[PDB]
């Protein structure tokens, strides 16, 4: 009966074997990214890695836009990443027409998590090999970040990260919050928040990136946009001048 | 051999092949042998009929679709009847809806869509019978070769069956002959007789064994059986 | 045009002191011709009584439908159904059919087995919830009951004196309709026992 | 629902879901019956291990499909309730469609024909019970006894038994009973079934149930005291002879 | 355990899929195909290996064109390659019905992307073991995409896969340094024929065939058609001159 | 846990016995008789019934056979005058040959505690109740 | 333990190969088609003397002029005859004529291989193909008397003299030299019984064998037990000659 | 493919039985013991809960007993999860007969309709059969007092005294010799108390681990009264009978 | 086509049990331990919040949900399928009662509907049983305050007080001598704190412990005034500051 490990069923150890391998699929691409909560907004950064020169830098992105008020960043292989991307855009449209006004961040992370829980419980569907991370600015609780696990468990984070080096990156964001005893960056301007997360990423990875080596998403209140090559390079200019 | 990797239809082999496609492909090579060729204004289809007993009859290996086109089968007989129903349905579909005859080029694409659905989904199976599609339209005569995977390629002529690949030697040396022969249907039919004769070992061509169906511009598709092919032996 | 007025029926419910009285008639006819004089429009659900007036097709059909849900409700809780909960149950049953609904005049009357407060309610053809502290009537012949029960009925009446009040507002209004008559039955709902009495009236 | 096939041809040419299903009949209670000229008798036994079973409340082992024909099976009791209910509905459906009372020949080919469907239907399993249909056709006094096998093959038999110790009773019915000269009386048909139950029931009373089938829609079930009456008369002529 | 490589939805212990990896090997067993992206449009080229002399010259069209603005070329199993275009043909017909104007290039890539993703999520179906290269001229600029068996795709300045994938696609890197500013559509036709002969070193054992098709706004103006006439023969002599 | 050798010990140990009946030559002086509770779990290819042409099954005895088996164990046993052999067999329901000796052994242990030469009838009453309770357990067959 | 659509390395389905082996496991059906008529016969193979001759019927009637016999497992045969009579009697309603014998064989044989698990494109529910072999006979106004064979593999051939079941090998080769184009209806009746007598365990009688006939005028007719006994007595005189 | 992961729930074994049904009968022995008793004037049902402690709620609970009808009771011995599926469908099918024919449903019709559900999963559906057994007891004017039981296989037979659950053959031994046709309702209670005490795994016997629901007939003939014994009334009969 | 698996993943083991529900109970002890205590004045349930990351927010994570305003629920472990069961429980509770009977179902009838969803996963194919164990606690007008234990096998049992999880062995035994007939709502809270404190090996504060109590009907939690009939929901969620007030109270 060696087929017990090939699907999702109760194991003799009381665990799930296929769920344990779902988290391991996100480390195949080896893409490190993090997200922090600003004062009035939220800024997310990601490492842009282009293996071949034949790839168009504008087409390759790990940050997808679900709606005008909500951004998204996903780690792991792109096919499972864009599979849940179009599923999240459909849930945001059904919520506007049927239910009411635009969807907030927590509802999108909860509906996509419950959708993966049905796929995990049912044995004829394999779980997604990626991790859904949604960033937006709510009109009630303000800036919030919800990271949806492939197992279907969503929980809020102050400053999150992703990748195999996440445990080394989390230490950087954790030690900063212990000394200041603050749960968010007190900088009001969103420009200083962009250069804030980039500074901690360079010192943690020990690598100075370029305009094409990073993709910085910016989620403001009721607006979301992705910084271009000139906007990302402009942030790296003031970083070398100050520090 | 038998079932190791690809015994399930949705499984891929580590060598980048599919044994289920290879299993159904070997069914044609062990089936009844048939040949074929075509010219600019004409196309000739020659098939050999066998059986398990001398007192038994010979099941026809040539199925008629419409007056302007026909086909032949090498493989399991009832599997070709299902594919022939899908081809004849498209002939009447284009005749009722589009008021046009089904083209040979478009018939191969529609036939490929039927086999690819069973291979890419569990519970189905690919048809292990081959189909040589002959016909004529305003463009000219066209011949196709169907495989269990559904591959469709236009050829001057080919052979599928037992020892059929070895019979292609006569078609290669004469490839420059029958293509330039127009208006001579008798010589084009006799060209296919010498091609299938290369695969004959035990029994030769007889009255009931030889089945020839010719199609062309001024001559529609007609199946010649019995003593009609006795003069072309 | 009006299939609910073919057979006809009467129902009346009043409220005394910790007591309620529901009543109807024994006459069930067809069009202008009376058929059965022994028919009863009230079924026993327990301490909560439900009368039903309207087309005889809908009366005999729903009587088996309400007891289907109450038996499933009573056996699970191992206790009788309350009139406040049973009221909202009737409205959901009649609303299940929108364009095809049942035409009935049903009026429910009962007393809570816990708080002990009397509660009465009524419905309409579509099943709209109707709650009043005085009296609730429905049906084709109810039009005569609105003038009889308004002047005669008074708040805070004794259970025994309530029978004489509901009877005068019933037999008098039963003679003003062609489809109402052939005797009447009155159910006195109390916390101890229920008194069932038959009224002696004219036969026409 | 469940679309996966079950019955699969064995490399020998047989079917596993068939042969393995026949073993359930051989492990069940033996059902033996015979037919005379004017009468038909169907005997059946019960489980001798279990006790404290009231005969009245217990359903009879011989199911009555129609007034003139009954059904006494042997095999899995879980698969028998499916055949009994569907045979009685068709009995009324045949009276509705053709306005004709059912016949024993039509009832057997129907039950056997329905069993042929489940063997050929993907997602279901064949019945593990074998039924014996015996009765009289309308306006006909000719005895009709048909065997229904779980494989779907049906045939007529003068004297046939199924269940445990079948080959022992079959060899007894060939030499003792003759198909050319059947008994023309009811009493001789009842005593013949009891003689076949002496080698299986093995000295028992309450475990024996005999159903008498008579024409003109006449069915008389022998009680516990009536069955033991024929047993005593046979035992006196057995050891003494 | 044993059998992780049997069915589809079963993940490997390292978080990958064997059936997806086995489908990649089927891509390199077919005829190679290349592509070239320019400013005005894209150029498609494919090398069809001729088995015997029984093949009729230039009567076989491997490239299946979607509407007039999208060509599609595939390298892999022929039956699996035609099912992708037939599925995309219905998506293009369903789009133009509701959405009026034809579907652009980056939009058409999402229809084939999600459709392949559904085959990897079921055990009753198999993924496509063919790599389809599609592109054309969209409403703004131009784009080129290559659909992999895993469903992973991005923008490509050039795309080549097949037996000569290690050769033909390696020559695409020299094309970028040759014309870093831009490349005309007419010159890209002659450059596409040379790349076929540069990777022909492994195809010299059989007979080949040259089929080139391009679409741009300079001449065809949104019309995807094969190269015929003296233009095809002119690119042959220019490509064979350096061979 | 201890002596488990995986799936390799399965094919080597079983097929070794099959080769002794096939590859091993003998003049017919070696006889191999195998018996167990359930032979269905074993590999049927190990039997190879061209060597073994005999197959013997077993069932539960009837009331006539148990009368002979009961007299065997009671032949050397001393029984009282109030004990009937046919009465004990009648009380037997769904019992095998080992269950008959189990009651004869339990009846001997009851008389051994009181040191009685001839076993009385009261010992057989308490013996049949203990066997049908513990030693005799209802099978998982369960049909009928 | 696999799907019904799995192909064998020889290029065939496992359900098809094992279905042909089930033909020899049953009884033997022998028939001969002549110009004056088609003589068909079967063997009941009674395992007990108490079996009635009217019990097992291996020769059914699809049409007055069309008849067939069965061999092997008869469970799959009864289902095919219901569809055979459906494709025949209903075809009479459509064209107001009798269906061709060869055309009727195609409609019956196409229902064999349509089985599967979750067949795409339409609804086909079957667990296994029919493991019974049917010999289809009949007569028309054009081709004349014809005798076909319905195989579980979906193929059919026209046989002048065919022996299926347990006699598909030894009894089949004996009909090669004993068949002739001038064979009449009366001489064909004694030729079939001559083969059935040698291939049967006990002596040949009316209880262990049942023969039928198909003509142009009388159509399908089953020989009576008295009519069969008269042909058996005439066969004994033909066995002893010199 | 789905053929490899399928365990072939319903298949004919070489012995001629079903694998999942044979293993489902063992699950009854791992559950509570329910013993029914049919007396002359009524029917006495007995049951014992499994895995009980002080933290259990003894106020209102019935694990092993339910009420499907005013005149019909039921005894549940087996898995509780698979029991609620057949119990919910029992009251639905029981009221459908009362909604149409407008009369009380007997036990024989109620059991055979519920048995066909268990017989369905053992044939089609490719699912597992219900691993719970039931004992149906009710009153009827046709055959009188009726006591029936069920099995995971879907078969039902008439029983005067039935015992299911742990120690099935151990309890039936004492019930066979001590059974009488003249046994009344009061004498039937003493038969169940002495049986459940000797067949348990504990030393003493309390009233928290037992459940008793009988059927009593009042002074008015033709209608019985379903009465489930409360824990206050269960501890009272233990002293009067000497069980304590 | 869609899915080709119609068979149930739960089969009868040769030992006489079901292999899926046996390992389902084991997975409940693989995660955080919850508990609850029923008293005369109300029901007090408690749990612990185990943060996978030190930067996670415990306010967004709610381990105690609300099915009906008068009935709460709490699970054990991470509860992967807990969100599926609650979403399906809130629908069947309002549809079968609020949309039919017009009122919310009681505690005994709601736990029967929650177990009705879990019992189908052990039989109907294509799905696996739920590996979570909930606790149904509430108040009605007949049964009063009652707490039911929902097992992952699909069966429910009533219990005065119980604790299920990794520390279910020691915590359940300690509640036997700490419970009696007469208890208050605030007095039962100290019982939950003394037992839970011994099971917490990590940081002990009010943010990592979610304490849900069911008291009387609160008009402040209702949201409207003027109707004497509805005085507000009985279930109440204590804030972070109110929980820390009773932590130092020991």
């Amino acid at each position: 009966a060696g087929y017990d490990r090939h699907i999702t069923i109760f194991s003799p150890e009381g665990r799930l074997y296929q769920v344990e391998y779902a988290f391991k699929a996100t480390n195949q691409t080896n893409i490190n990214s993090l997200a922090v909560r600003g004062k009035d907004c939220t800024v997310v950064i990601s490492q842009k890695k282009v293996p071949d020169k034949l790839l168009d830098p504008t087409t390759v992105s790990y940050i997808f836009c679900i709606s005008r008020t909500i951004g998204m960043v996903v780690n792991g292989p792109i096919p499972d990443a864009r599979n849940a991307a179009l599923r999240a855009k459909a849930e945001a449209a059904e919520f506007r027409y049927k239910y009411g006004y635009d969807m907030p961040c927590d509802v999108l992370a909860k509906r996509m998590a419950n959708l993966s829980q049905i796929y995990t419980q049912r044995a004829y569907m394999r779980p997604l090999g990626v991790i859904l991370t949604f960033v937006s600015v709510d009109e009630e609780l303000g800036p919030s970040i919800y990271k949806t696990d492939p197992a279907g468990y969503y929980v809020g984070y102050k400053a999150t990260a992703t990748g195999p080096k996440q445990q080394e990156i989390t230490t950087n964001l954790e030690n900063h919050f212990k000394k200041s005893k603050i749960d968010h960056i007190n900088e009001e301007s969103w420009e200083k928040v962009v250069e804030f997360a980039i500074t901690h990423m360079i010192d943690a990875l020990g690598t100075e990136f370029s305009k094409n080596d990073l993709e910085v998403g910016v989620a403001t209140k009721d607006k979301f946009f992705t910084l271009s090559a000139e906007n990302i390079e402009e942030r790296l200019v003031a970083i070398a001048e100050q520090d | 051999f038998r079932n190791n990797y690809d015994g399930d239809t949705v499984t891929f082999s580590p060598t980048g092949r599919l044994f289920q496609v290879e299993y159904a492909l070997e069914a044609i090579k062990q089936g009844s042998v048939t040949v074929g060729l075509r010219s600019n204004t004409h196309a000739v289809l020659v098939a050999l009929k066998r059986n398990a007993d001398e007192l038994s009859s010979y099941q026809k290996k040539i199925i008629k679709c419409d007056e302007h086109m026909g086909l032949s089968l090498a493989g399991l007989a009832p599997d070709a009847r299902v594919l022939s129903n899908y081809l004849r349905q498209q002939c009447n579909y284009s005749s009722l809806v589009f008021n046009r005859k089904l083209a040979v080029e478009r018939a191969g694409h529609l036939l490929c869509d039927k086999a690819q659905k069973n291979t890419q989904s569990y519970g189905g199976r690919p048809y292990g019978v081959g189909l040589l599609i002959i016909g004529y339209d305003k463009s000219g005569a066209h011949l196709l070769e169907f495989q269990p995977s559904g591959n469709v390629t236009e050829l001057y002529g080919t052979a599928i069956g037992a020892r059929s690949q070895g019979a292609k030697t006569y078609l290669e040396r004469t490839l420059d002959t029958f293509i330039k022969i127009d208006g001579n249907p008798d010589e084009l039919i006799k060209a296919g007789v010498e091609a299938i004769s290369q695969s004959l070992r035990d029994e030769s061509l007889t009255v009931d064994n030889l089945s020839i169906a010719i199609v062309g511009k001024d001559t529609p598709f007609t199946i010649y059986d019995g003593e009609a092919v006795a003069k072309y032996i | 045009s009006d299939p609910s007025s073919i057979n006809g029926g009467i129902v009346v419910a009043m409220t005394g002191k910790d007591c309620v009285a529901i009543a109807c008639d024994l006459r069930l006819g067809s069009q202008s011709l009376g058929v059965s004089n022994k028919f009863e429009k009230i079924f026993h659900y327990g301490h909560v009584f439900l009368g039903i007036t309207g087309l005889a097709t809908d009366v005999t059909t729903l009587n088996e439908m309400f007891r289907y849900k109450t038996n499933l409700y009573k056996l699970k809780e191992e206790r009788a159904i309350e009139p406040e909960t049973f009221t909202q149950l009737v409205s959901s049953s009649l609303y299940e059919r929108r364009f095809g609904p049942y035409f009935v005049g049903p009026v429910v009357a009962g007393i809570n087995s816990k708080s002990g407060k009397p509660f009465i309610a009524g419905f309409d053809l579509i099943g709209c919830i109707d709650e009043a502290k005085d009296f609730i009537v429905s049906g084709t012949a109810s039009d005569q009951l609105f003038g009889m029960c308004e002047s005669l009925y008074e708040p805070n009446l004794e259970p025994e004196d309530l029978f004489e009040t509901i009877s005068q507002a019933l037999l008098n209004a039963a003679d003003r309709d062609a489809l109402s008559g052939w005797g009447a039955v009155v159910y006195i709902i109390k916390k101890d026992e229920v008194v069932k009495r038959y009224l002696k009236m004219r036969q026409d | 629902g469940y679309d996966r096939a079950l019955s699969i041809f064995s490399p020998d040419g047989h079917i596993f879901q068939v042969e393995y299903a026949l073993e359930a009949v051989k492990r069940g209670t033996c059902a033996v019956g015979v037919k005379g000229k004017n009468c038909v008798v169907l005997g059946c036994e019960r489980r001798s291990t279990l006790k404290l079973q009231d005969t009245r409340i217990t359903p009879s082992k011989v199911s009555k499909i129609d007034s003139h024909v009954v059904l006494s099976f042997s095999g899995l009791n879980a698969d028998s309730r499916i055949l009994i209910e569907k045979a009685r509905v068709e009995a009324q459906s045949h009276r509705l469609t053709l306005e004709d009372p059912v016949t024993v020949e039509y009832l057997t080919r129907y039950v056997a024909g329905v069993q042929q469907r489940y063997t050929q239907s993907g997602g279901v399993r064949p019945f593990g019970v074998s039924t014996l249909i015996a009765g009289f056709d309308p306006r006909d006094d000719e005895p009709k006894l048909y065997q229904t096998e779980p494989s779907g093959i049906y045939s007529s038999w003068s004297a046939q038994t199924i269940g445990r110790n079948s080959k022992t009773v079959r060899e007894f019915l060939e030499k003792n009973y003759d198909r050319k000269e059947p008994p023309a009386t009811v009493e001789e048909c009842v005593k013949l079934t009891v003689r076949s139950l002496l080698e299986v029931v093995q000295t028992g009373a309450k475990n024996i149930e005999i159903t008498v089938v008579k024409p003109d829609s006449d069915i008389v079930a022998l009680s516990s005291e009536e069955i033991n009456q024929y047993v005593t008369q046979i035992e006196q002529e057995k050891q003494e002879q | 355990g044993t059998g992780y490589d049997l069915s589809n939805s079963v993940f490997s212990p390292d978080g990958r899929n064997f059936q997806v990896e086995y489908a990649v090997k089927a891509v390199e067993n077919g005829t190679t195909s290349i592509g070239i992206k320019c400013n005005d449009g894209v150029v498609f080229a494919v090398e069809k290996l001729i088995t015997s002399k029984l093949l009729v010259p230039q009567k076989n069209v491997k490239i299946q064109v979607v509407d007039r603005h999208i060509g599609c070329v595939y390298s892999g199993l022929i039956p699996d390659g035609r099912h992708l275009v037939n599925r995309g043909r219905e998506e293009a017909a369903s789009f133009k019905k509701l959405y009026k104007t034809p579907i652009p290039i980056p939009a058409f890539a999402d229809r084939l992307g999600q459709y392949v993703q559904a085959h990897t999520l079921y055990n009753s179906v198999r993924p496509f073991g063919v790599s389809t290269i599609f592109g054309g001229v969209d409403k703004n600029g131009a784009h080129l995409y290559m659909l992999e068996p895993s469903g992973s795709y991005w923008g490509y300045k050039g795309a080549a896969t097949g037996k000569g994938r290690q050769s033909a696609k390696a020559e695409l890197e020299k094309l970028v340094d040759h014309h870093p500013e831009g490349l005309s559509a007419r010159e890209a036709v002659k450059q596409a024929a040379k790349i076929i002969y540069l990777a022909h070193e492994d195809n010299k054992e059989k007979d080949f065939e040259l089929e080139i098709s391009w679409c741009s706004l300079s001449e065809t103006n949104g019309l995807h058609k094969f190269v015929k006439g003296d233009l095809l023969q002119e690119a042959i002599d220019f490509a064979q001159k350096e061979i | 846990d201890s002596n488990s050798g995986g799936e390799r010990e399965i094919q080597r140990t079983m097929l070794e016995l099959l080769n002794q009946l096939d590859g091993f030559d003998d003049r017919g002086d070696v006889k191999v008789i195998m018996a167990t509770n359930k032979i269905e779990t074993l590999d049927p290819a190990l039997i190879r019934p061209g060597r073994i042409d005999r197959k013997i099954l077993f069932e539960n005895p009837d009331l006539s056979t148990k009368k002979k088996i009961l007299g065997i164990h009671t032949s050397k046993m001393n029984l009282s005058e109030d004990v009937n052999l046919e009465t004990l067999v009648t009380t037997k329901d769904d019992l095998s040959g080992a269950d008959i000796q189990a009651m004869c052994t339990e009846a001997g242990l009851l008389a051994l505690r009181e040191r009685r030469m001839q076993v009385t009838a009261e010992d057989f009453k308490q013996a049949k109740e203990r066997v049908m309770k513990n030693k005799v357990e209802e099978n998982l067959e369960g049909l009928y | 333990d696999r799907g019904v659509s799995t192909f064998s390395p020889e290029g065939r389905l496992f359900q098809v190969e094992y279905s042909l082996e089930a033909i020899k496991l049953g009884s033997t059906a022998i028939g001969i088609a002549t110009k004056e008529g088609v003589v068909l016969g079967v063997e009941k193979r009674a395992t007990s003397p108490l079996l009635e001759s009217d019990s097992i019927e291996k020769i059914v009637e699809i049409d007055r002029h069309i008849g067939c016999a069965m061999s092997g497992l008869t469970a799959d045969a009864r289902s095919m005859i219901e569809h055979a009579r459906t494709a025949a009697v209903t075809h009479n309603l459509y064209y107001d004529e009798d269906i061709n014998v060869e055309s009727l064989t195609q409609s019956v044989c196409d229902l064999a291989l349509r089985f599967g698990e979750g067949a795409s494109g339409e609804e086909r529910l079957m667990s296994r193909p029919f493991g019974v072999a049917l010999l289809i006979a009949g007569h028309d106004a054009d081709d004349g008397y014809q005798l076909f064979h319905a195989e579980p593999s979906g193929t059919f051939y026209r046989y002048n003299a065919k022996a299926i079941g347990s006699g598909s090998e030894g009894a089949q080769a004996e009909l090669l030299n004993e068949w002739h184009s001038s064979l009449t209806l009366k001489e064909a009746e004694l030729l079939v019984l001559k083969i059935l007598k040698q291939v049967m365990e006990e002596k040949l009688d009316e209880n262990n064998a049942q023969l039928s006939c198909i003509t142009k005028q009388d159509g399908f007719k089953i020989y009576d037990n008295e009519k069969t006994a008269e042909l058996i007595k005439e066969l004994k005189e033909k066995e002893a000659a010199e | 493919g789905s053929r490899r992961y399928d365990s072939r729930t319903t298949i004919f074994s070489p012995e001629g039985r079903l694998y999942q049904v044979e293993y489902a009968l063992e699950s009854i022995s791992h559950a509570g013991t329910a013993i029914g008793i049919m007396a002359s004037d009524g029917i006495v049902l007995a049951a014992e809960r499994k895995v009980t402690s002080t933290l259990l709620e003894q106020d209102t609970s019935t694990e092993k007993l339910y009420k499907l009808n005013d005149k019909i009771a039921v005894a549940v011995a087996g898995l509780t999860a698979d029991a609620e599926i057949l119990i919910n469908t029992a009251r639905i099918h029981a009221q459908n007969y009362l909604k149409t024919y407008n009369e009380d449903i007997p036990v024989e019709i109620l059991v055979r309709r519920l048995s066909d559900i268990k017989q369905g999963y053992t044939q089609h559906g490719g699912l597992r059969p219900f691993g719970v057994s039931f004992i149906y007891a009710g009153y009827d004017d046709r055959y009188g007092y009726q006591l029936y039981t069920s099995n995971p296989s879907g078969n039902y037979t008439g029983w005067k005294a039935i015992s299911v659950g742990a120690n099935t053959s151990a309890a039936q031994t004492l019930l066979q010799m001590d059974y009488k046709d003249d046994m009344k309702v009061d004498d039937a209670i003493e038969l169940a108390l002495k049986t459940l005490s000797k067949t348990t795994d504990s030393s003493a016997l309390t009233y928290d681990r037992l459940e008793f629901a009988t059927i009593r007939k009042g002074a008015n003939d033709g209608e019985v009264y379903q009465k489930i014994f409360k824990p206050q009334e269960i501890k009272d009969i233990l002293v009067k009978t000497g069980i304590t | 086509m869609t899915d080709r698996y119609s068979f149930s993943l739960t089969t009868f083991s040769p030992s006489g049990k079901l292999g899926q529900i046996d390992y389902a109970l084991t997975a409940v002890k693989q995660g955080v331990t919850s508990l609850g205590i029923k008293a005369t004045n109300g029901v007090v349930i408690a749990t612990e919040k185990k943060s996978s990351s030190p930067l996670a927010m415990s306010e967004t994570l709610s381990k105690v949900s609300l099915l009906t305003p008068d009935i709460g629920a709490v699970y054990s472990g991470m509860g992967p399928d807990y969100r599926v069961l609650v979403d399906k429980s809130r629908k069947v509770a309002h549809t079968s009662y609020k949309r039919i009977y017009g009122e919310y179902p009681p505690t005994k009838l709601l736990v029967s509907e929650v177990a009705k969803i879990m019992q189908e996963a052990t039989q109907s194919g294509g799905v696996r049983p739920f590996g979570v164990s909930l606790l149904i606690a509430g108040h009605d007008e007949f049964n009063g305050f009652s707490l039911y234990q929902v097992d992952p096998s699909g069966s429910y049992f009533p219990w005065k007080a119980t604790a299920i999880g990794k520390g279910s062995v020691a915590a359940k035994t300690f509640l036997e001598k700490r419970w009696n007939d007469e208890l208050e709502l605030e007095d039962a809270i100290h019982i939950a704190l003394l037992t839970l404190k011994e099971s917490v090996e990590g940081e002990f504060n009010g943010d990592t412990i979610e304490l849900a109590i069911i008291g009387d009907e609160n008009p402040d939690l209702l949201g409207y005034t003027g109707i004497p009939t509805d005085k507000g929901p009985r279930f109440r969620k204590l804030t972070s500051q109110e929980i820390n007030d009773r932590l130092e109270a020991l």
